């Protein structure tokens, strides 16, 4: 059910989608080790993904959570990385393939630095980086993120020693 | 499961301060994953 639609970089959409991935880098303590080592990407291609089944499930739930909270979704885009966009993309995310080993419980994870979703792309801690040449610093392979509508709702804070 | 009461949880960095928060969801339906961004991480000057 999912066509991806290429964004033109004129398109106000692709730039408003570059700014934000490209704003929210910042270092991380493990110095580059999980990610690699950048300040900036090469945005490649940002394509839209369209899916009516996926959407209707998503608005239903907001709706839902909505009402649960004052009339407030409390949604936010933000970042996901892991090795599986290009399911996420087809099906939707999957809670059943839950992040177990995560700080903040057995879920599916966001981030507001794309820099923490770069991390996770080849996997937790970044895997054995890239798939051609084993490099979690790899300059020349590809790599995807979603850049991802998200209903919070009621949201608890969890205070992290991070 | 989110907390009794709660539809996602926010893990808010509080050692450092440049740290934007991260969040968790239960449930696959509260995401959709609107834009594929493909890229280079780019090697500092
Ligand atoms: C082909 O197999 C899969 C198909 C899937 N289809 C849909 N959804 C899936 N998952 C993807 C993983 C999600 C939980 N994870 C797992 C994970 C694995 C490896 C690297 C990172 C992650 N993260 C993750 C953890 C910390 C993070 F900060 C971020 C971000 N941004 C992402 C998850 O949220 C939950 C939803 C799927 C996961 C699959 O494999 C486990
Ligand atoms: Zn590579």
């Amino acid at each position: 059910g999912t066509i991806l639609i290429d964004l033109s970089p004129d398109d106000k959409e692709f730039q408003s989608v570059e700014e934000e991935m490209q704003s929210t880098v910042r270092e991380h303590r493990d110095g580059g080790h999980a990610g690699g080592i950048f300040n900036r990407y090469n945005i490649l291609k940002i394509q839209k993904v369209c899916n009516k089944k996926l959407w209707e499930r998503y608005t239903h739930r907001r709706k839902e959570v909505s009402e649960e909270n004052h009339n407030h979704a409390n949604e936010r885009m933000l970042f996901h990385g892991s090795p599986f966009v290009n399911a996420i993309i087809h099906k939707g995310f999957d809670e059943r393939h839950a992040y177990i080993g995560g700080m903040f419980g057995a879920g599916i994870y966001f981030a507001e630095n794309s820099s923490k979703s770069n991390q996770y792309v080849y996997g937790i801690g970044g895997g054995t980086g890239c798939p051609v040449h084993k490099d979690r610093s790899c300059y020349i392979c590809h790599r995807q993120l979603l850049f991802c509508r998200v209903t919070l709702g009621k949201s608890f804070l969890q205070f992290s020693a991070m | 499961h989110s907390p009794p009461g709660h539809h996602s949880v926010t893990g808010r960095p509080s050692v450092n301060g440049l740290a934007l928060a991260e969040y968790v969801i239960y449930r696959g339906e509260q995401a959709y994953p609107e834009y594929l961004i493909t890229y280079q991480i780019m090697r500092p000057e």
